[PDB]
RNA sequence: CCAUAGGUUAAUGAGGCGAACCGGGGGAACUGAAACAUCUAAGUACCCCGAGGAAAAGAAAUCAACCGAGAUUCCCCCAG
RNA sequence: UUUUGUAUAAUGGGUCAGCGACUUAUAUUCUGUAGCAAGGUUAACCGAAUAGGGGAGCCGAAGGGAAACCGAGUCUUAACU
RNA sequence: GUUUAUUAAAAACACAGCACUGUGCAAACACGAAAGUGGACGUAUACGGUGUGACGCCUGCCCGGUGCCGGGAGGUUAAU
RNA sequence: UGAACUCGCUGUGAAGAUGCAGUGUACCCGCGGCAAGACGGAAAGACCCCGUGAACCUUUACUAUAGCUUGACACUGAACA
RNA sequence: CUUUAAUGUUUGAUGUUCUAACGUUGACCCGUAAUCCGGGUUGCGGACAGUGUCUGGUGGGUAGUUUGACUGGGGCGGUCUCCUCCUAAAGAGUAACGGAGGAGCACGAAGGUUGGCUAAUCCUGGUCGGACAUCAGGAGGUUAGUGCAAUGGCAUAAGCCAGCUUGACUGCGAGCGUGACGGCGCGAGCAGGUGCGAAAGCAGGUCAUAGUGAUCCGGUGGUUCUGAAUGGAAGGGCCAUC
């Protein structure tokens, strides 16, 4: 064969989903590029890792001009 | 070469003298150690004047407050 | 006759309190330019051996 | 290959370095950066030098 | 040239054998290292020389740690 | 017996009788059980003696640190919420 | 002529003859820790090694590579 | 040579059945012949693969090494140019 | 200092002669009835040769060994670590000698931050100048660009532009993800000290994802650590690094 070969996987994805509460520093969505955002009390690391900055439940919303995917935590 | 003499086998020598020599009669420590401390592992009641030995500060307060003098 | 240590391991185990033991971080001897000083600075201090591996440690070094 | 890698030694204080990569052959002059001396614990003028 | 080597005779022991143990002279490989060459097995098996009732070792040019042990040997610890 | 799988046309056994395979020593960790308990406990030896001495030791009651060193703290560090 | 005793007797081995090659005699070379033997009580018309294989006609070009032989200036070069 | 009260066929089935299913046929037992089957007997396949198995053999594989070969010091001394 | 002459002073490659070591498988003589061996005369070599220790070269003569796995039997061929997409069945994961591509770096500006900016490709007009270089307006709007594959992402721009700079900083690190483990990754806030901004702030490298190898051994600098009687040292340790 000319192929045959392949990468290791990455593991990336909603780690915790809505709804599900988080301590501050959780690491909410590893991913690749910011297809979520940032929201309110959520950070974004150098590797758009989306984490918690505070004690508090997930909310996913679907907000702003282009109409994309937020991540907020709310006590 | 060094031991960690636990202070509730303290006055279990000779009246209230720890030099070295005595205390190694009592077979708390082994022969060949020159060096020793006595750290606060609780319980004294005899006053006890510890001789030629290196003391603990929490059994600085102890030693003295069950009566005998350090050094 | 005694159990004889495997003395490698007993250069490179410290048994703690408990029970577990001690160990130094692999990864940092040679090639520490190219290293983050983030990764060098978290591989600097001792590091306890998991669970999984405490058994082949346990078994290689009976005494201490 | 092609790009070597230099020691970053302090001028006031102890023998404290660092280490960076450096292109020799474009950029044949040497470094003059600003970095954090811990032994001293103040910035100084960190000049470049061979390993 | 004297002499020496020699060659006789005579005293005086030696010669060989024997289970293990002892001291010396030589001295493997399988094996283990999951291969293998340093290393291991191991100065082990074995071969050879001299023994003796035992043999070897032995009265400090020892080793301690500012105190001191006072020859060798063998056993228990120190310590896997 | 070995196998995903054997009436298998895969292995082994003509039959009977006898023999034939997880042992032994010392170290070590864990479970049960008995003693005594912040103690427990002796080794060679000396006993003719499975008594009794002999605690030389060992282990435990304290750990942190690479180490000096400090010690219910200590390491890190210039200093640690 | 010899050969796989016990599945191969041959075109295989040997052979007389042929070439290259070493060997000056305490020979080369071989057996041997060595002494020493063989070579040989021989001495280059001799001896050992290699290839080829009676006899007839012949045996062409290549010395870059590997070996061998000679040369000693230069470079590099161990012990000391 | 596991034991046998040891048939054919078609199918099934560790995939080519005396032994399973369905079926067909066949009194009990010798003796001489034949050799299609009992994957017949004879040798833990010699082919192939596998084992960090073995042995010999080859070489400009690695490591050594006898031998051969080069110098230093030793046994090893006096002149002069 | 250069450049060189005469004498003292200190050694060496060469050789050539010598005899006394050494050799003698020259000759004779004696132990002696003996081609052995020794001894003794005597010639011929003669400090060479030979032999010991050390040393370079050579050395399948001889010895011990090694000579990978995957594999739709083994060989030959191909592959072996890391990144991206699909296969992968709407969380993660998921094989095959399944399907396609990339990496073993680059950069003191391509980092930081502050302040700006907006693209492609056409249309028409315009000197040389033409399809296309540079200009003007109009059209399209992210088909662009992103140091490199592919993916996801970016106008608040992560895009392209400038001005100062050095945060590509030391000590940490609440709390998480991902791994059998070794490990790997994300990270608000604290202490110290900078940069940029008028300040809110942002800054522990680069839009993210490949650019990489454990241990041992040894080297290099540092160091309130150890130092075999004591004082040093060597040598270890710890920190930085190759
Ligand atoms: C050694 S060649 C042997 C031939 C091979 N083996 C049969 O049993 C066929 O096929
Ligand atoms: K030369
Ligand atoms: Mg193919
Ligand atoms: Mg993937
Ligand atoms: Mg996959
Ligand atoms: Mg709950
Ligand atoms: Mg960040
Ligand atoms: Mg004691
Ligand atoms: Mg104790
Ligand atoms: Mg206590
Ligand atoms: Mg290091
Ligand atoms: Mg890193
Ligand atoms: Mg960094
Ligand atoms: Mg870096
Ligand atoms: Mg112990
Ligand atoms: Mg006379
Ligand atoms: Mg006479
Ligand atoms: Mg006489
Ligand atoms: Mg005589
Ligand atoms: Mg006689
Ligand atoms: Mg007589
Ligand atoms: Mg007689
Ligand atoms: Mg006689
Ligand atoms: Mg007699
Ligand atoms: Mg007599
Ligand atoms: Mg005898
Ligand atoms: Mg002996
Ligand atoms: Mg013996
Ligand atoms: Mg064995
Ligand atoms: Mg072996
Ligand atoms: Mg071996
Ligand atoms: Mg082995
Ligand atoms: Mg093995
Ligand atoms: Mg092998
Ligand atoms: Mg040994
Ligand atoms: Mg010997
Ligand atoms: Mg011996
Ligand atoms: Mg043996
Ligand atoms: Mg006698
Ligand atoms: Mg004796
Ligand atoms: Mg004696
Ligand atoms: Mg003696
Ligand atoms: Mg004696
Ligand atoms: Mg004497
Ligand atoms: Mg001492
Ligand atoms: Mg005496
Ligand atoms: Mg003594
Ligand atoms: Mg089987
Ligand atoms: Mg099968
Ligand atoms: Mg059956
Ligand atoms: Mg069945
Ligand atoms: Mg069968
Ligand atoms: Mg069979
Ligand atoms: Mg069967
Ligand atoms: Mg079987
Ligand atoms: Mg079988
Ligand atoms: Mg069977
Ligand atoms: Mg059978
Ligand atoms: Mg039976
Ligand atoms: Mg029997
Ligand atoms: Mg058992
Ligand atoms: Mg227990
Ligand atoms: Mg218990
Ligand atoms: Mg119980
Ligand atoms: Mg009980
Ligand atoms: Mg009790
Ligand atoms: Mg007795
Ligand atoms: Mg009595
Ligand atoms: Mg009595
Ligand atoms: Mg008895
Ligand atoms: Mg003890
Ligand atoms: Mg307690
Ligand atoms: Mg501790
Ligand atoms: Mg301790
Ligand atoms: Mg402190
Ligand atoms: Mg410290
Ligand atoms: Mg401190
Ligand atoms: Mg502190
Ligand atoms: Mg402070
Ligand atoms: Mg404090
Ligand atoms: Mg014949
Ligand atoms: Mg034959
Ligand atoms: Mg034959
Ligand atoms: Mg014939
Ligand atoms: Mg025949
Ligand atoms: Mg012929
Ligand atoms: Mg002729
Ligand atoms: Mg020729
Ligand atoms: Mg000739
Ligand atoms: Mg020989
Ligand atoms: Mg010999
Ligand atoms: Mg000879
Ligand atoms: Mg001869
Ligand atoms: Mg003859
Ligand atoms: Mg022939
Ligand atoms: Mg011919
Ligand atoms: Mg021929
Ligand atoms: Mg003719
Ligand atoms: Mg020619
Ligand atoms: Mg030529
Ligand atoms: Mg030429
Ligand atoms: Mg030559
Ligand atoms: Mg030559
Ligand atoms: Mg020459
Ligand atoms: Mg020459
Ligand atoms: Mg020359
Ligand atoms: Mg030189
Ligand atoms: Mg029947
Ligand atoms: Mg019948
Ligand atoms: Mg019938
Ligand atoms: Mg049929
Ligand atoms: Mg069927
Ligand atoms: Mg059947
Ligand atoms: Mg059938
Ligand atoms: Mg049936
Ligand atoms: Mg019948
Ligand atoms: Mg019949
Ligand atoms: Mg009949
Ligand atoms: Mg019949
Ligand atoms: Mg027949
Ligand atoms: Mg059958
Ligand atoms: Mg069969
Ligand atoms: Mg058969
Ligand atoms: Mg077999
Ligand atoms: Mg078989
Ligand atoms: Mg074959
Ligand atoms: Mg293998
Ligand atoms: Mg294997
Ligand atoms: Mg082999
Ligand atoms: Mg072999
Ligand atoms: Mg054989
Ligand atoms: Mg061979
Ligand atoms: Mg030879
Ligand atoms: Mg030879
Ligand atoms: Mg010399
Ligand atoms: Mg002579
Ligand atoms: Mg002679
Ligand atoms: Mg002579
Ligand atoms: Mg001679
Ligand atoms: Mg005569
Ligand atoms: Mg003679
Ligand atoms: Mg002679
Ligand atoms: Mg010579
Ligand atoms: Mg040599
Ligand atoms: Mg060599
Ligand atoms: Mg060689
Ligand atoms: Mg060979
Ligand atoms: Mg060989
Ligand atoms: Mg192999
Ligand atoms: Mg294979
Ligand atoms: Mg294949
Ligand atoms: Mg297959
Ligand atoms: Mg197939
Ligand atoms: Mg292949
Ligand atoms: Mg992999
Ligand atoms: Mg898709
Ligand atoms: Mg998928
Ligand atoms: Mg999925
Ligand atoms: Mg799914
Ligand atoms: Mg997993
Ligand atoms: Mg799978
Ligand atoms: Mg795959
Ligand atoms: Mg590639
Ligand atoms: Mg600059
Ligand atoms: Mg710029
Ligand atoms: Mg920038
Ligand atoms: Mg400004
Ligand atoms: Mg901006
Ligand atoms: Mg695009
Ligand atoms: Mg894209
Ligand atoms: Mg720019
Ligand atoms: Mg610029
Ligand atoms: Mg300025
Ligand atoms: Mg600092
Ligand atoms: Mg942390
Ligand atoms: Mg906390
Ligand atoms: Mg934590
Ligand atoms: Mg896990
Ligand atoms: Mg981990
Ligand atoms: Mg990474
Ligand atoms: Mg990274
Ligand atoms: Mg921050
Ligand atoms: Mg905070
Ligand atoms: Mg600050
Ligand atoms: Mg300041
Ligand atoms: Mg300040
Ligand atoms: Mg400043
Ligand atoms: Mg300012
Ligand atoms: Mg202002
Ligand atoms: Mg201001
Ligand atoms: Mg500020
Ligand atoms: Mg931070
Ligand atoms: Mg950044
Ligand atoms: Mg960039
Ligand atoms: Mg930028
Ligand atoms: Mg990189
Ligand atoms: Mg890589
Ligand atoms: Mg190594
Ligand atoms: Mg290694
Ligand atoms: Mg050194
Ligand atoms: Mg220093
Ligand atoms: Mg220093
Ligand atoms: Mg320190
Ligand atoms: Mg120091
Ligand atoms: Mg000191
Ligand atoms: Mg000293
Ligand atoms: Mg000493
Ligand atoms: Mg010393
Ligand atoms: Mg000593
Ligand atoms: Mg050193
Ligand atoms: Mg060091
Ligand atoms: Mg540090
Ligand atoms: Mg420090």
């Amino acid at each position: 064969t000319r192929n045959g070969r392949d990468s290791e996987a990455k593991r990336l994805g909603v780690k915790r989903f809505g709804g599900e509460s988080v301590l501050a520093g959780s690491i909410i969505v590893r991913q690749r590029g910011t297809k979520f955002h940032a929201g309110a009390n959520v950070g974004c690391g150098r590797d758009h890792t989306l984490f918690a900055k505070a004690d508090g439940k997930v909310k996913f919303e679907v907000k702003g001009p282009k109409n994309r995917k937020f991540i907020s935590i709310e006590a | 070469i060094t031991a960690e003499i636990r202070l509730s086998d303290l006055a279990k020598v000779e009246g209230g003298v720890v030099d070295l020599n005595t205390l190694k009669a009592a077979n708390i420590i082994g022969i060949q150690i020159e060096f020793a401390k006595v750290i606060l592992a609780g319980e004294v009641t005899t006053p006890v004047t510890v001789r030629g030995l290196r003391v603990t500060k929490g059994a600085r307060a102890a030693i003295e407050a069950a009566g005998g003098k350090i050094e | 006759p005694k159990i004889k240590t495997v003395r490698g391991a007993a250069k490179r185990f410290k048994k703690t309190g408990k029970g577990g033991f001690k160990h130094k971080h692999a990864n940092l001897r040679h090639i520490l330019t190219k290293k983050a000083t983030k990764r060098k600075r978290h591989l600097r201090p001792k590091a306890m051996v998991s669970k999984g591996d405490l058994g082949l440690v346990i078994a290689c070094l009976p005494y201490a | 290959g092609i790009r070597e890698k230099i020691k970053l030694v302090s001028s006031a204080g102890t023998g404290h370095f660092y280490t960076t990569t450096k292109n020799k052959r474009t950029k044949p002059e040497k470094l003059e950066l600003k970095k954090f001396d811990p032994v001293v614990r103040q910035h100084v003028i960190y000049k470049e030098a061979k390993i």
